[PDB]
DNA sequence: CTTGACAAAAGTGTTAAATTGTGCTATACTGGGAGCCGTCACGGATGC
DNA sequence: GCATCCGTGAGTAGAGGAAGCACAATTTAACACTTTTGTCAAG
């Protein structure tokens, strides 16, 4: 609808850092190395970041747009467009504070 | 006051040039310490963002013209001024 | 003992 | 065609094999040929010799000898099957136990060692490579002047690379002389203590200066221990670790005085003996004895420092740059330096396996892990910036890149660092370095091409032949001498007139530490062998060299690299002499071992029969693909029963007519400007030169692809391709593969291949598409491999390999690869690139028929026009002598041979010009025609323009405009003659090897990338073109600030608003407007993930969400 | 145990932690020494760590340990025949339940996966993610075709009466997204589930027979 | 160069204004299918196709010829956008 | 370009900056030449 | 982590950093969980600290993290958004285009000041969406899907199809560039021509301006798309438009060698 | 349009079995390995 | 007024690119078994 007329830019509270995640990322597994699929709580969680694929879950259960806006309770994915994976960030609460490198070197 | 080419280029007034110039990590943190606001005035602003540049055709000085024939005008005026 | 390198000065710390 | 020789000077010697660089020092490095008693200390045996024996300190692991294996698999094998050319090494060990004292001895396999072909190339997995030759600055001892303070000098002593830090002796204004290790400061007065040195030695030594010495005699150490001044350096250099005395000696002996860790090399260690006159015992600074530490080289160097500052008479800075400071190591040097870092990782490796797990029994075999060394063998061999692809467009590219020397790569200058300095002609070039060779660019300077005569000696140093004159008199006696002590004479030119062998000028030109001047006959010592040994083999085939600008020259030689083989290539009519060696050396071509008779002639073999008695059949490599995709094949040109002498020849070489390197043609060109078609270096040729298939060239493609072994299923490389008609797979057997000898075209089937289709269920248009049709979905798709657009030809050879045979090593879940050859026989045709020696370049802009182009009065048509205009501005005056010879002997039928700098002069040309109009206008006269009235025209206006003598018969005044190299000149289009006369001739033109055909690339649409969704680029990719930051600029100047906009989000990265534009714009209607790019979404996202905010405002400063509300958290 | 895949520091603290869990059990009744007990417990933590952390597709600890002793193996055949080994020896080597097919499952399993910003020659301009094409969202051909058919088929409904048409569309899925059953379909109308499959067969066979008459649809089945 | 270029040119007081013009008229005769055209039939720009000449299809030369002939009316805040739209489709029917 | 009075709307810095850059290749670098250039 | 058609693994280096912050961050709450001693949650607080710094802005401070095998420092968020290479000027101030080609560049003598000489092959290729409707439009395609798959394969290509691209291309213009573009007359709308052969014809007079010869140089060829990119490119940046320099306000567009001497 | 059957695809437990995750091993062992110059040169801002 | 740190250095192409073992806990494939769907037949 409106128009973008200004880009602004400014510092991230950490609550505002915990608004813009759909989950916390809590182990570093990628994906599993025999079914290829993504590891749960990973860097490629799909019940984190989206469905791989269109409007469908993980478990196989959704797999049309009926069901859109829709989380599944056995996997958790939410029935959605896979390209909101490009879209949705995650966060790490890290167990104590850091400082951020650009604001010190 | 005088300065050079690349300190007047860096110390613009729209974040997105200077950052997309030189010293993106100091851009990007000046800016972001003080909350800048681009206003977009220029053209690589409108450039990054994908915009229709205000130069040329995209200038507000001509980008609103209208074109009309005579009978469509005459339509439009005739059909209302009845009134 | 260098600040800049952790090897060293964690090896620093242990040897305390 | 009789060859007529040009030239007075007479070569005492000939060139050295050009590719000895190459071949010697493999030789030396591998020793794989000697006796392993007799072996000397060099290269892999002094690896093995510095690294061994390894000691636990009591386990002894010593080397005995080491020997080579034959090769698994010949070159043609491993270029089949995508192998590497290499040799088994094993070596022989023993494991001593010194507590017992019994020693067990075994054979080790220690890897495999790639071997050089004999025209000194390597094969890398299936492809051939060159190893380039690095130039650097010599190790030893140097004194430099210091900038910032003058009068002042510092002395710098330089390992090897990567065999030792560089050492820094400098007068501190304080007078302290100051040494710099490691970025670390520190006073000269402690190391020299470590080293047992007292203050009455000092002073007894270095006190014959002045105050220098006192700066240098700091009492407050002299008595201090030299243990304690050792812990103190210990302390200085690495500070922190707790000072121990034994750490302490340890890294002071592995700092300079471990042969292990610093190395001086033979070339350093020579250096330093020379310059300061004294003699090494070792190749290391210092040595580590009976417990105490004793000085080599840091006296002497400080020795000269001091009497350099004082200002002796025999003591002067070095020049960095010159040539005997600076050596080249060439491929066995780099290979030795890489087997020995690996050979020290099996050595560590050892080390600490040897510290554990069954001590006592422990054979050499279990302690030896030799994988470290394969693996560093093959980085050096792959993934080194001096292991460089091999360019075989033709024989004469590949002898270029074998003796190429560059100053880049591990251990060597950078290309953006360097500037004004390394890039310059040194005044020792003169002999070793050819001058104008060199590729033009962001390289400039750094790689250059070694010299005709020039060879590099045993410590890497290059040397140039002169000939002894003693008492005034040239002898024979050729001496090889570098440029330090070439500095030490006075050299004369080859040039210099000789009355049999006294020098009979009485001023004769020569140089003085490469100053010229000019001396008296009994002043010259030395004389130079010939005018080739200041340039590189690709220059000296450049004839009239001399006439040419040096910019220009450099572009001819370089571009003769360019040429592709002719089918019908031939010779030069104006040759240099050099043609016949390069064809020899590059083993292109093939010779007769001995006297013998041919006893079998054909297009695969040669039998002959050696006076000897035996056979001997040489196989002849037939179209075979060169790297560049160019046809190298092999003609036979014996016949049976013919009687051969030994180097006889008995079969050309691509690029090769009769012996002689043939990289173009001789074609008859006109020098004239044509109605536009010659502007900008545009040339314009003849429709005769295809009819005869001149610079008709053969160009070999390879496709590859493979079956794969997939979680759905595997690959199947099948002829069974589902929703396929009969025409598509008419070429293809039944194997799946075409069949050899089909003609392809671009999206025709090379082999068919089918894929499982990945598990997902259809759209419901699909299905209802299915159930409207009854055909249901198979589980396969085709996969397979098509011509890609712009490409075809006739496929020749297709080679199939599987798992299971013999040699070939398939990556995991390959079953089978398929490779297809497919050879296209390219015409010239317009947008091509023609090229000639002399730096004119250009590509052809217009193709006319025989009766368009000029014609000579006897209906001879031309074949190329050169436009005139190209000449004043690059000052290459050598193409316009090369026509006129070439006029003469198309006249005359004959060729000719002018060496550079001593070959034909005007006179000579002039004279052969004479001949050749007297056998060119003599038969017109004999047939009974006289002068044409066109003719008569064409005079009188060049006598209006002084060409020719006024009152001559036109005749004469014919003549007179033959010697000058023009005639009257006809045009076909109108026939009435040229206004003025034209210079026709005979020129050797090459083809290069860019093509219009290789070039041409558009795209609609295709793939995008993965992040960005910008689209790719390359054509082979078929990606679109770099929209960059000046051509944004130039729209934005210009004012379009649509077609900006559509360049930036439609056309590129605006997902939406490129599958909105395309539809719109196949259903009829007019594209819509453009939305926000990808690239802007991706860039707040990376924003985002450093902790900024980046929100994007509207007119009222309020939130406008650009993700479409597929970010929002509800 | 440096060179592995994890950093120094992060082996040091691994064995930490191993040396906290040795501190735990240690027991000093026995008379033993703390390292001779200590030693054990940080090496398996220090293996452990290396076994879990060093690859960026997590391989569980057995098949890291059957990776490892096949290496071994294929190293010693190496180093005695003095040649690579194929798979066939290695598979011997191994010993029972291996053949040259599971050697070649777990080399294939073994790859490390290889980065996006490895550069390819010596200019620095280009990147492995520069020649790695996108093929998740379709290009705008396959958007184009999919407009263009779901176009043409809608013209094709028309044809059909108002109810069969619904039929069609919901049994194929063409309102809800998803495919509806002749029960679930016979709910929404009432209708018995035998009846509604015979009317969508008879407005199957009337759209056949206008394809046949107009042949505007073959086409986009490819 | 384009004929009348220089006419072109001089009947605005920015090019920029003239490129606009041209373009959005060319739009609205793409729109409307080319009924909408102030030009008579003999004034109509044509092309030379194998089976004769047809009408020109490209409607940036169909607008710039219309701006030669004089009979179109250009500027700013002539007629509301929607109102304009609506007469357009109402007289020329597409 | 035109001579004629500049249409409002033109982006002349984008304009002068290509003018001023264009001809610096053929400036002599050997206080002379581009160097100057470049510290003015 | 992109699986590539032969079936290895790919992915970007800003995984390793997110596994290394993410083991040490558990670690460290693992031995806090411990209660381990001060100095070993010093050194895994320190670690932590330079995991982060690492993924912010790899090699600022301290040596650059690198992959294992290799010495070759890993890309953080700092790299990709910086320098030449960076996000801005490779992806934002600069782009890659569809409907654009590249050819090498020929004289043609023959051709009016805005006109050009552009390859069949090319135009096709280039114009292939505009030339599927037109062969819609016309009996020589049933539909849009049939012309592509006829357009596919070189011999599937009839005659017809020259004489539909030739009526696509009437009145439209394409942008001829050559690199670099140091002034704005290094781009110019040009009238293609359809020619036979594989190189681009370039008209002699705008030689200067765009700074190419003919020994070898190429160009590229960009097709703008909707009416207000077409009237800009007729209008503006046509090349029988821009006759003087805007530098100096001279001809650029003039007599050059071989008209000098003739006239 | 409505009934009543019937064969087959799909959803629902159940379990032996591959597959994966976790713990422990007791002579004594106690601060690292690389790496090292044609160091790139010139501004610019900051801190002493 | 000297040290010290830090950022910058043209474009477009191409083409060549080293532990084992035991035992419990969490998936996974095979097997029945029962509804749940298409069909079929008539009225
Ligand atoms: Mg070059
Ligand atoms: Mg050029
Ligand atoms: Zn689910």
């Amino acid at each position: 609808k409106k128009e973008v007329r200004k880009v602004r830019i400014a510092l991230a509270s950490p609550e505002k850092i915990r608004s813009w995640s759909y989950g916390e990322v809590e182990k570093p597994e990628t994906i599993n190395y025999r079914t290829l699929k993504p590891e749960r709580d990973g860097l490629f969680d799909e019940r984190i970041f989206g469905p791989i694929k269109d409007y469908e879950c993980a478990c196989g259960k959704y797999k049309r747009q009926r069901f859109e806006g829709k989380v599944c309770e056995r996997c958790g994915v939410e029935v959605t467009k896979s390209i909101v994976r490009r879209y949705r960030m995650g966060h790490i609460e890290l167990a104590t504070p850091a400082a951020h490198i650009w604001f010190v070197k | 006051l005088l300065m050079g080419v690349t300190k007047s280029a860096l110390s613009t007034k729209s974040w997105l040039s200077a950052a997309s110039f030189q010293n993106t990590t100091h851009v990007l943190t000046e800016a972001a310490i003080a909350g800048k606001k681009d206003e977009l005035i220029g053209l690589k602003e409108n450039v990054i963002l994908g915009r229709l540049i205000p130069a040329g055709t995209g200038s507000d000085f001509v980008r609103f013209t209208q074109v009309v024939d005579q009978k469509t005008l005459k339509a439009i005026e005739e059909a209302r001024k009845e009134a | 003992i260098s600040t800049s390198d952790p090897v060293r000065q964690y090896l620093h710390e242990i040897g305390q | 065609m009789e060859i007529k020789r040009f030239g007075r000077i007479r070569e005492v010697i000939p060139l050295p094999p050009l590719t000895e660089i190459q071949v010697e020092s493999y030789r030396r490095a591998l020793q794989a040929d000697v006796p392993p008693e007799k072996r000397e200390n060099v290269g892999i045996q002094a690896a093995f010799r510095e690294t061994f024996p390894i000691e636990e300190e009591g386990l002894v692991l010593d080397f005995l000898e080491y020997r080579l294996g034959e090769p698994p698999f010949p070159q043609d094998e491993c270029r089949e099957k995508d192998l590497t050319y290499q040799a088994p090494l094993y070596a022989r060990l023993q494991l001593i136990h010194k507590d017992t004292g019994l020693i067990k001895e075994d054979e080790v396999f220690l890897g495999h060692i790639p071997l050089m072909t004999e025209d000194g190339s390597f094969i890398i997995n299936g492809a051939d490579r060159v190893i380039v030759s690095q130039i650097h600055r010599s190790p030893g001892v140097y004194f430099t002047p210091d900038p910032a303070r003058p009068g002042r000098y510092i002395a710098s002593i330089i390992p090897l690379p990567k065999r030792g830090p560089w050492i820094d002796l400098e007068v501190e204004p304080n007078g302290v002389v100051s040494m710099k290790v490691n970025k670390r400061k520190f006073p000269l007065v402690l190391l020299l203590r470590v080293l047992g040195y007292d203050q009455e030695t000092l002073a007894r030594e270095l006190g014959a200066y002045g105050e220098l010495v006192q700066g240098l005699m700091d009492e407050s150490v002299f008595a201090m221990r030299p243990e304690e001044a050792l812990i103190r350096l210990f302390t200085l250099l690495r500070p922190g670790d707790p000072p121990k005395r034994d750490k302490a000696v340890a890294y002071v002996y592995g700092l300079i005085a471990d042969p292990r860790r610093y190395d001086l090399g033979e070339a350093g260690r020579y250096k330093a003996e020379e310059k300061l006159g004294i003699r090494l015992s070792g190749r290391t600074l210092a040595r580590f004895e009976d417990g105490e530490f004793k000085d080599e080289v840091f006296l002497p160097t400080l020795r000269y420092l001091f009497a350099l500052t004082a200002g002796v008479p025999g003591h002067e800075v070095d020049d960095i740059d010159h040539l005997g400071n600076r050596r080249i190591r060439t491929v066995g040097e780099l290979m030795t330096d890489q087997f020995r870092v690996g050979l020290a990782r099996l050595a560590r490796g050892v080390r600490e396996r040897m510290l554990m797990g069954s001590e006592d029994s422990l054979t050499p075999a279990k302690l030896v892990n030799s994988r470290p060394l394969e693996a560093a063998i093959r980085e050096f061999f792959s993934r080194s910036q001096l292991s460089q692809f091999k360019d075989e467009t033709n024989p004469l590219s590949s002898l270029r890149h074998k003796r190429r020397i560059s100053a880049l790569g591990p251990g060597g200058l950078t290309r953006e660092r360097a500037g004004f300095d390394v890039r310059d002609v040194h005044r020792t070039h003169y002999g070793r370095i050819c001058p104008v060779e060199t590729p033009e660019g962001a390289n400039i300077g750094l790689i250059t091409s070694l010299a005709a005569y020039a060879r590099v000696d045993e410590l890497g140093f290059i040397r140039t032949p002169y000939r002894r004159v003693v008492g005034g008199v040239v002898t024979d006696e050729v001496v090889y001498m570098t440029a330090t002590e070439e500095d030490r004479y006075t050299i004369a030119q080859a040039n210099t007139p000789l009355e049999g062998n006294r020098i009979a000028a009485e001023r004769v030109v020569a140089r003085r530490k490469g100053e010229p001047v000019i001396v008296s006959p009994e002043e010259v010592e030395f004389m130079d062998v010939s005018p080739k040994q200041v340039f590189s083999v690709n220059t000296n085939l450049i004839p009239f060299l001399e006439h040419d600008d040096a910019n220009r020259a450099l572009m001819g030689s370089n571009m003769q690299t360019q040429a592709v083989p002719l089918i019908r290539a031939q010779a030069p009519v104006v040759m240099t002499g050099l043609e016949e060696r390069v064809v020899r050396d590059s083993l292109a071509a093939l010779y007769a071992e001995e006297d013998g008779e041919v006893a079998k002639v054909d297009g695969n073999r040669i039998v002959v029969r050696y006076e000897d008695g035996r056979l001997v059949e040489y196989p002849l490599r037939r179209f075979y693909r060169s790297n560049q995709g160019t046809a190298l094949d092999q003609r036979p040109r014996v016949v049976v029963g013919q009687r051969v002498r030994k180097g006889d020849l008995l079969a050309d070489g691509p690029a090769s007519e009769n012996g002689f390197l043939a990289l173009g043609q001789n074609v008859l060109v006109a020098i004239m400007p044509f109605d536009g078609y010659n502007f900008e270096d545009a040339i314009v040729i003849s429709e005769e030169l295809l009819k005869r298939d001149f610079y008709t060239s053969i160009h070999i493609e390879r496709y590859e692809i493979e079956a794969r072994d997939t979680k759905l299923g595997p690959e199947r490389i099948t002829r069974d391709i589902p929703h396929l008609s009969e025409a598509a797979l008419r070429d293809l057997d039944e194997e799946g593969v075409v069949r050899i000898g089909a003609e392809v075209k671009p999206g025709d089937i090379l082999v068919g291949r089918t894929s499982f289709k990945g598990e997902s269920e259809p759209t419901p248009e699909e299905r209802l598409l299915r159930s409207i049709f009854g055909e249901k979905a198979r589980d396969v798709k085709d996969t397979s491999l098509r011509v890609p657009p712009g490409e075809g030809g006739i496929v020749v050879r297709t080679v199939r390999l599987r798992r299971g045979d013999p040699g070939v090593e398939l990556k995991p879940g390959v079953r089978e690869v398929v490779r297809v050859y497919v050879a296209q026989k390219r015409k010239l045709q317009v947008g091509d690139k023609l090229a000639n020696r002399h730096g004119n370049k250009g590509v052809v802009a217009k193709i006319l028929p025989v009766e368009d182009m000029p014609h000579l009065p006897d209906g001879t048509p031309v074949d190329v026009i050169l436009n005139p205009l190209g000449v004043p501005s690059r000052m290459n005056l050598g193409q316009i002598l090369e026509t006129h010879l070439g006029l003469a002997g198309y006249f005359l039928g004959q060729r000719y041979i002018s060496p550079i700098f001593d070959g034909a002069k005007e006179p000579e040309i002039k004279e052969l010009l004479a001949q050749a109009f007297e056998v060119y206008f003599g038969k017109r006269k004999g047939e009974g025609f006289g002068v044409d009235k066109r003719e008569v025209e064409v005079l009188r206006r060049a006598e209006k323009l002084g060409l020719v003598t006024p009152g001559k018969t036109p005749e004469e005044q014919l003549k007179e405009l033959f010697l000058q190299g023009k005639v009257v000149l006809y045009d076909g289009r109108t026939g009435e003659p040229i206004e003025g006369p034209i210079v026709v001739g005979q020129m050797f033109i090459m083809k290069l090897y860019h093509m219009v055909e290789d070039k041409m690339h558009a795209r609609s649409t295709g793939p995008y990338s993965l992040i960005t969704q910008q689209p790719l680029g390359g054509k082979a990719q078929f990606g679109g073109q770099r929209f960059g930051e000046m051509e944004v600029w130039a729209l934005e100047a210009y004012g379009a600030a649509h077609t900006l906009q559509e360049m930036l989000t439609l056309k590129s990265d605006d997902i939406e608003g490129r599958n909105a534009a395309y539809e719109a714009i196949i259903k009829g209607e007019d594209v819509p407007e453009p939305s926000v790019p990808e690239s802007f979404r991706v860039l707040v996202k990376e924003l985002q993930a450093l902790a900024l905010d980046v929100q994007t405002l509207d007119e009222k400063d309020n939130p406008v969400d650009i993700f479409e509300g597929l970010a929002s958290k509800r | 145990y440096t060179g592995r895949g994890l950093s120094f520091l992060d082996l040091i603290q691994e064995g930490n932690q191993g040396l906290i869990r040795a501190v735990e059990k240690f027991e000093y009744k026995r008379r033993f020494k703390f390292s001779t007990y200590a030693t054990w417990w940080i090496r398996q933590a220090i293996n452990r760590a290396i076994a879990d952390q060093a690859r960026t597709i997590r391989i569980p600890v057995h098949m890291v340990e059957t990776i490892n002793k096949l290496s071994r193996t294929a190293r010693q055949l190496q180093q005695e025949l003095g040649r690579e080994p194929t798979y066939e020896e290695i598979a011997e080597a191994m010993g029972p339940g291996w053949d040259a097919k599971r050697v070649e499952e777990t080399l294939k399993i073994a790859q490390e996966p290889v980065s996006l910003e490895t550069p390819i020659g010596d200019e620095k301009d280009s990147f492995y993610g520069d020649f790695i094409p996108d093929e998740h969202l379709p290009s705008p051909v396959d958007a184009a075709t999919q407009s263009l058919l779901s176009e043409e088929l809608e013209k094709a409904l028309s044809k059909l009466s108002e109810r069969e048409a619904m039929v069609l569309k919901l049994r194929k899925g063409l309102i809800d997204g998803r495919e509806h059953t002749l029960e679930e379909v016979g709910a929404f109308f009432g209708v018995t589930r035998e009846r509604i499959r015979q009317i969508e067969n008879k407005a199957l066979r009337k759209l056949k027979y206008h394809e046949s008459r107009t042949r505007k649809l073959r086409d986009f089945l490819d | 160069a384009e004929p009348g270029i220089d006419k072109l040119f001089g009947m605005v007081d920015s090019k920029y204004r003239l490129t606009v013009v041209v373009a959005k008229r060319a739009q609205q005769l793409l729109r409307h299918g080319f009924k909408n055209t102030v030009l008579e039939p003999e004034e109509r720009p044509k092309m030379q196709t194998l089976e004769g000449l047809f009408d020109d299809p490209n409607a940036v030369t169909w607008a710039m010829k219309e701006l030669l002939t004089g009979r179109l009316v250009f500027g700013e805040n002539l007629v509301p956008e929607d109102r304009l739209q609506k007469e357009m489709e109402r007289l020329y029917p597409v | 370009s035109m001579a004629r009075p500049v249409s409002i709307g033109e982006a002349v810095g984008i304009v002068a900056a290509q003018s001023i850059g264009e001809p610096g290749t053929q400036l002599t670098m050997r206080t002379q030449g581009l160097p100057r250039v470049i510290e003015l | 982590m992109v699986q590539v058609d032969g079936g290895r693994f790919a992915t970007s280096d800003l995984n390793d950093l997110y596994r290394r912050l993410i083991n040490r961050n558990n670690r460290l709450k693992k031995l806090l969980a411990q209660g381990a001693p001060e100095i070993i949650i010093r050194n895994e607080k320190r670690m932590l600290q330079e995991a982060v710094d690492a993924l912010l802005d790899n090699g600022r401070r301290g040596a650059p993290v690198t992959n294992p095998g290799s010495d070759r420092p890993l890309r953080s968020l700092t790299d990709i958004l910086s320098g030449k290479q960076g996000r801005f000027r490779q992806n934002l101030l600069g782009k890659r285009v569809d409907y654009s080609g590249r050819s090498v560049i020929v004289v043609g003598p023959q051709l009016k000041l805005h006109q050009c000489g552009l390859p069949k092959r090319m135009a096709l290729e280039l114009f292939k969406p505009f030339l599927l409707k037109k062969m819609e439009e016309k009996g020589i395609a049933p539909n849009v899907k049939a012309a592509r798959r006829m357009l596919e394969r070189q011999r599937d290509i009839k005659d017809e199809v020259w004489d539909a691209l030739e009526e696509v291309i009437h009145g439209k213009v394409v942008l001829l560039n050559r690199a670099p573009t140091l002034h704005r007359l290094g781009i110019q709308a040009f009238q293609p021509v359809l020619v036979e052969g594989q190189s681009i014809q370039l008209h002699p007079l705008v030689c200067e301006a765009f700074n190419a010869d003919f020994d070898g140089d190429q160009m590229a060829v960009h097709v703008p798309l909707s009416s207000f990119a077409q009237a800009e490119a007729r209008i503006q940046m046509l090349s029988a438009h821009n006759l003087l320099s805007p530098a100096s306000g001279e001809p650029l567009a003039k007599p050059s060698r071989d008209i000098i001497l003739g006239l």
